[PDB]
RNA sequence: GAAGACAUUGUCAGGUGGGGAGUUUGGCUGGGGCGGCACAUCUGUUAAACGAUAACGCAGAUGUCCUAAGGGGGGCUCAUGGAGAACAGAAAUCUCCAGUAGAACAAAAGGGUAAAAGCCCCCUUGAUUUUGAUUUUCAGUGUGAAUACAAACCAUGAAAGUGUGGCCUAUCGAUCCUUUAGUCCCUCGGAAUUUGAGGCUAGAGGUGCCAGAAAAGUUACCACAGGGAUAACUGGCUUGUG
RNA sequence: UUGACAUUGUGAAGAGACAUAGAGGGUGUAGAAUAAGUGGGAGCUUCGGCGCCAGUGAAAUACCACUACCUUUAUAGUUUC
RNA sequence: GUGAUUUCUGCCCAGUGCUCUGAAUGUCAAAGUGAAGAAAUUCAACCAAGCGCGGGUAAACGGCGGGAGUAACUAUGACU
C-alpha cells in the first residue's frame, strides 16, 4: 500500500496539542540487546546440562506483519506510532495513481 | 537382527545405508569399510609406483 | 551513529566557499562535487547499489538536455525551449554510428516519451546506455518544464565496475546553509543505499573544480 | 533516510499434499522446482508420507525431502518478470521495465542459453528476457525474441 | 540396540589367543657388546613348528 | 625482483696436471649463505670438456673428458 | 638408545557423533487409516414466517487489496435498445430519443443506493488524541467487529451538517520474552552523579490445532488398563444390488 | 578431531602480514598521441600556448581531484608461519 | 559383502555416503588484536577444524523412462 511521507496529525506534546506536521517512517525493531533481564535469565537457564529449556516457535502460519508508522513532529520532535493493517507490499511515498491515464499493458 | 548389528533388519537381506563408514565414526558404527577411499573391483593396480 | 555531523561540515564548507568565492574567482560557474569511495564492496560479487535522489535545490544549472518526443512532447519542448529530437531525425540518423556517437556525446541528459521508450533500443543503439545515459521517460500529463528541472536535479549513486563514485551536489555561489543541508542529505542517501552503511563508506571528499580537495572523512 | 519493506516472508506455508508437479518448494533455505513426487504408506495402520525431489533453479542442484503428508511446507513466492535487454555489459546485463530502467544487477546467464543470448545481441536481433525473482535472488532464465 | 561382536572381541575373554602349544616369543638376540662391535656365533640346533 | 645473477658469483674450474691447459673454465653458484653451503653445492658437480680444448692440438678433437 | 619443549596430560571453545540416552509422534470421523476441515471466520438455504437450532447437508467464499477504492462538497446518469454520421463494417468516435436500475459500488453471496452509496472534478488526512458505555458470539468473560455520545484538535462545505477508515454483513490473536513511543515520571533499599537495568501508560514481533504444547516412524516379537461408546462371524431391522 | 591457555625452559635462520608519510608508474588497434579507470570541466594559464569545436576511437586530451593496482623509499616496532 | 565348480559380472558418480596433500576463505567459536568510552561494554578486522565449492569411488547404498516418423500385402520398426 502507498502512504505519503508527510501527514498532518495530532501531536501529544505539551507545547503543541493541535494538528501539526509529521514525517512518516517505518518502525524497524531494535537491536535486541544482550543485557536485558530476560536475556540474562535465558543465558543462565540454557547454561549447563539439560539442553534447550524454553520452547522455540516452529508453526509459522502468517506471512504478513502489521506495518506500524513512526511519526515525528517537525516542531516539537515528539514521536507517535500508528498501526496499519496487514499488507504484503508497502511503499512510503510512491508515485500517485492517475485517474484515466493511458494504460500501457 | 537390527539389535545385533548396524546392517541388521530385514524383510529382505540388504545393507540399507552406505557400507562405507567414516574414519571419524565411533564404536558400534564401524561395521563395514572403515575409511574407504575407493570401492568396487580394482583395475589397476598401482598404489605407490 | 552518523559519523559525519553538521559542525565539521560547517567549517569545511566555510573554507570551501572561501576558496571559491574570493581566492580564484573564475570566468564560469563551478560545481560542488562529493567524491565517495568504498572499501569492502567487491563490484563483481555484491549486489549493485543503484538509486536516484531529487535534490531540494539545483546542481549544474546549464546541463544540456535532449527530448526524444513525438507531437505533444515536441510541442511542449518548443514552448519551453529544450532541443527536441523527434523520430524524424532519429530514423534519418539510424544508418550510422558516428552520428549517434555525436548526439550522445553532445547532449548530456536525455529525456524521452512513453511511446518512444521501447524502441529507443531499436531505432538508436546500445551506445547511450553504454555511456551511462538512458533517456528518462516523461508522460503527457507530466509538465515538461518541471520534469526538466527534476532531471537537472536528480543525483544518481550507482555502481558500475569501480569503487570510486562522484556526484555533483551544487553550485559554488548558492547559500551556505542549503549547501550544508544538501551535502548532508547526499551523504545520508549514499549511506542508506549501502549494506553496512558507515562501516563501508571509506572516502568522502568535497571539491569544486580544482586542486584543493577538502576532505570530510 | 531508510528503506521501507513490509515484513513479508517469501514463503507461504501450504501442505505436503498440496505441493504438486512442476512445483515450487523450499528445501534447506534454497528455492527449488518440484520435478518428482511420490506418496508412500508406511505401516499397516499408517499414514502416507511424501518424498519430494526438486531442482534448485539458481544453481541447478538436486535436493530431496521427506515429510509426513499432513505437515506444512514453505512455498516460495516466485515472481517472473518480462524485461527488455539493452546491452550485455561486463557480465551484468542491462534490463528495462515497462517504463523504468533500473534492473542493471542481473548477472548475464552463464549457461549455453546465455551464450546464445550473447550471440543474438552481438548480431543485434533485440530480445526480451524472462527473469525469476525468489527469496532475495534473481536470475535470467529464458530469452525470447520480441 | 546391543553391544556388537567387534566390541565384545576387544573386551577380552573368549576372544583371546590360545597360547598353550606356543613356544617362546620369536625375538632376536638382545643388543650387547658382542653384537654391537664384533660378531657372535651360535648354532641352530632344532628347527621346529610353532 | 629476485636478481639471481647478482645473487650468484663466478668460480674457476681447473684440470689435473696430466693435461697442458691449466684453465678449464668458469662456473657460477649462489652466495654462501647460512644453512646452505655453496661449497657443498660446488662439490656436487661433474663437468664435460673437449680433449682438443684440454690438449691444444686438433688431433684429439673427437675425444671428450668428464 | 629414540623423541624433545613437539607430544601426553589438565581446563574451556567449535565440529562430528542413532554408538548411546531421554521424549514426542493433534483432533473430528456412520470402526480406524487415506481423503477432507465440517478445528478461527463470512453469505444464501436446510430452519419448520421472533430468537435459537444439527449432520463429513447443499451452493460458495476469507487469511487479501486500497493515500484512494478513506472523508467532505459540486456536476451528471447508468446497463441496454432504436434511428443516424467519411474511411467505419456486428462492434473504434459523435449525437438524439426511450431507458425504476435490467449497471456500478476491489473481492464470494445476500441486502441497500438515482439531482446517489454509481461516474468525473476540487480540497484534504476523522485511517487523529483521552479513556469510558453499548450490541454480536456470550458464561452476558476474552478476542475480533460495530454503534452512539463526551472533551479536544481538524478536514470539507456557502451552510445545515458529515467524517473516530472501506455502503452493511468476513478479512484475524493472551501470559512470558524482545523492541519502540510518552512524561522529563518512579526504583536500584548506607549517601550522591553519569551510563546501565528494572517499572508505569500505548503499540509491534505469534501462536491458522486460530482461548494460543517446542515434537518423526515402526512393531506379525509386542505389553498393560479398558471398550460391544468401536470394527472383522452369526442373529436382527432394510432390500439399493442379486 | 580442531584451536587457545598451562605443564614449558634456552637459541638461531628465512619468509609473510600489519604499521604512517612521500616518490614514481600503467604503449593491440586507430587517433600525431604512453587512453589504468570514474567524475566535474568551457574555459585554462607560465601569456608561449593548451583545451573545446574538428577528427579519432571501446572510451579523450587544458584545468582538476579521487579510486584501486604495482614498484620501491623513509619504515620506532608488533605479529604469524 | 557374496556363497562350491563352469561362464559372466553391462551402463549411470546426478542423490546419499565415503575419500583427497584440489581451490579462496564464502561462513566460521573461545582465547588473542585494534577503535570509541569514565568503565561495564559495543563494533571491527584476523580467524582452526568443519560446512560450502571441486574431483574420485557403484564386488559403496542404490538406479536403469517415455513419444513420434520411418521397409511393395498389412502389421512391426533395423534407422532417424
Ligand atoms: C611451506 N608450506 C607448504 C608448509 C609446509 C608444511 N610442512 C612441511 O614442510 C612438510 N610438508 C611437505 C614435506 C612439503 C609435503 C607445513 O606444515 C605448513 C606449510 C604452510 C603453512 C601455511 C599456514 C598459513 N597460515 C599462516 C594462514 C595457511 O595459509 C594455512 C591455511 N589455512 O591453509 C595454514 O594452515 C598454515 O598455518 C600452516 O599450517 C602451514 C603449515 O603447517
Ligand atoms: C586440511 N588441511 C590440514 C590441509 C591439508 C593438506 N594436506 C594434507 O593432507 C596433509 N598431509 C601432509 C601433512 C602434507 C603429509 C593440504 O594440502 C591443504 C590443507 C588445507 C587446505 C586449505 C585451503 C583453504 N580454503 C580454500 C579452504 C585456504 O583458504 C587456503 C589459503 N589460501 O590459506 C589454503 O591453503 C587451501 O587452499 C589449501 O591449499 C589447503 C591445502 O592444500
Ligand atoms: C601440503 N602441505 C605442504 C600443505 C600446504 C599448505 N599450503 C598451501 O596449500 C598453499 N598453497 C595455496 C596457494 C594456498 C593453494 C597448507 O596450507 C597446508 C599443508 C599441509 C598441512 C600441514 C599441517 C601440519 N600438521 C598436520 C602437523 C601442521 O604443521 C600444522 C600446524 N601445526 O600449523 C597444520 O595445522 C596443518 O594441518 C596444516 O594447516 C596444513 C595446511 O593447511
Ligand atoms: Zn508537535
Amino acid at each position: 500500500v502507498n502512504v505519503p511521507k508527510t501527514r498532518k496529525t495530532y501531536c501529544k506534546g505539551k507545547t503543541c496539542r493541535k494538528h501539526t506536521q509529521h514525517k512518516v517512517t517505518q518502525y524497524k525493531a531494535g537491536k535486541a540487546s544482550l543485557f536485558a533481564q530476560g536475556k540474562r535469565r535465558y543465558d543462565r537457564k540454557q547454561s549447563g546440562f539439560g539442553g534447550q529449556t524454553k520452547p522455540v516457535f516452529h508453526k509459522k502460519a502468517k506471512t504478513t506483519k502489521k506495518v506500524v508508522l513512526r511519526l515525528e513532529c517537525v516542531k516539537c520532535k515528539t514521536r507517535a506510532q500508528l498501526t496499519l493493517k496487514r499488507c504484503k507490499h508497502f511503499e512510503l511515498g510512491g508515485e500517485k495513481k492517475q485517474k484515466g491515464q493511458a494504460l500501457q499493458f | 537382527n537390527p539389535v545385533d548389528h548396524p546392517h541388521g533388519g530385514g524383510n529382505h537381506q540388504h545393507i540399507g545405508k552406505a557400507s562405507t563408514i567414516s574414519r571419524g565414526a565411533v564404536s558400534g558404527q564401524k561395521a563395514g569399510l572403515i575409511a574407504a577411499r575407493r570401492t568396487g573391483l580394482l583395475r589397476g593396480s598401482q598404489k605407490t609406483q | 551513529m552518523s559519523k559525519i555531523t553538521s559542525s565539521q561540515v560547517r567549517e569545511h564548507v566555510k573554507e570551501l566557499l572561501k576558496y571559491s568565492n574570493e581566492t580564484k574567482k573564475r570566468n564560469f560557474l563551478e560545481t560542488v562535487e562529493l567524491q565517495v569511495g568504498l572499501k569492502n564492496y567487491d563490484p563483481q560479487r555484491d549486489k549493485r547499489f543503484s538509486g536516484s535522489l531529487k535534490l531540494p535545490n539545483c546542481p549544474r544549472p546549464n546541463m544540456s538536455i535532449c527530448i526524444f518526443g513525438d507531437a505533444f512532447d515536441v510541442d511542449r519542448a518548443k514552448s519551453c525551449g529544450v532541443d527536441a529530437m523527434s523520430v524524424d531525425d532519429l530514423k534519418k540518423l539510424n544508418k550510422n554510428k558516428k552520428l549517434i556517437k555525436k548526439l550522445s556525446k553532445k547532449y548530456n541528459a536525455f529525456i524521452a516519451s512513453e511511446v518512444l521508450i521501447k524502441q529507443v533500443p531499436r531505432l538508436l543503439g546500445p551506445q547511450l546506455s553504454k555511456a551511462g545515459k538512458f533517456p528518462t521517460p516523461v508522460s503527457h500529463n507530466d509538465d515538461l518544464y518541471g520534469k526538466v528541472t527534476d532531471v537537472r536535479s536528480t543525483i544518481k549513486f550507482q555502481l558500475k565496475k569501480v569503487l570510486c563514485l562522484a556526484v555533483a551536489v551544487g553550485n559554488v555561489e548558492m547559500e551556505e546553509d542549503v549547501l550544508v543541508n544538501q551535502i548532508l542529505m547526499s551523504v545520508n542517501f549514499f549511506v542508506s543505499l549501502l549494506k553496512k552503511n558507515w562501516q563501508n563508506v571509506g572516502s568522502l571528499v568535497v571539491k569544486s573544480s580544482m586542486g584543493p580537495a577538502f576532505r570530510l572523512y | 533516510f531508510e528503506t521501507a519493506d513490509a515484513g513479508s516472508s517469501a514463503t507461504y506455508p501450504m501442505q505436503c499434499s498440496a505441493l504438486r508437479k512442476n512445483g515450487f518448494v523450499v528445501i534447506k533455505s534454497r528455492p527449488c522446482k518440484i520435478v518428482d513426487m511420490s506418496t508412500s504408506k508406511t505401516g499397516k495402520h499408517g499414514h502416507a508420507k511424501v518424498h519430494l525431489v526438486a531442482i534448485d533453479i539458481f544453481t541447478g542442484k538436486k535436493l530431496e525431502d521427506l515429510s509426513p503428508s499432513t505437515h506444512n511446507m514453505e512455498v516460495p513466492v516466485v515472481k517472473r518478470n518480462e524485461y527488455q535487454l539493452l546491452d550485455i555489459d561486463d557480465g551484468f546485463l542491462s534490463l528495462m521495465n515497462m517504463d523504468g530502467d533500473t534492473k542493471d544487477d542481473v548477472k548475464a546467464p552463464e549457461g549455453e542459453l546465455g551464450d546464445s543470448l550473447q550471440t543474438a545481441f552481438d548480431e543485434g536481433k533485440d530480445l526480451m528476457v524472462t527473469i525469476i525473482s525468489a527469496m532475495g535472488e534473481e536470475a535470467a532464465i529464458s530469452f525470447k525474441e520480441a | 540396540g546391543r553391544v556388537i561382536r567387534n566390541q565384545r572381541k576387544g573386551a577380552g575373554s573368549i576372544f583371546t589367543s590360545h597360547t598353550r602349544l606356543r613356544q617362546g616369543a620369536a625375538k632376536l638376540r638382545t643388543l650387547d657388546y658382542a653384537e654391537r662391535h664384533g660378531y657372535i656365533r651360535g648354532i641352530v640346533k632344532q628347527i621346529v613348528h610353532d | 625482483v629476485v636478481d639471481p645473477f647478482t645473487r650468484k658469483e663466478w668460480f674457476d674450474i681447473k684440470a689435473p696436471s696430466t693435461f697442458e691447459n691449466r684453465n678449464v673454465g668458469k662456473t657460477l653458484v649462489n652466495k654462501s649463505t647460512g644453512l646452505k653451503s655453496a661449497s657443498d653445492a660446488l662439490k656436487g658437480r661433474v663437468v664435460e670438456v673437449c680433449l682438443a680444448d684440454l690438449q691444444g692440438s686438433e688431433d684429439h678433437s673427437f675425444r671428450k673428458i668428464k
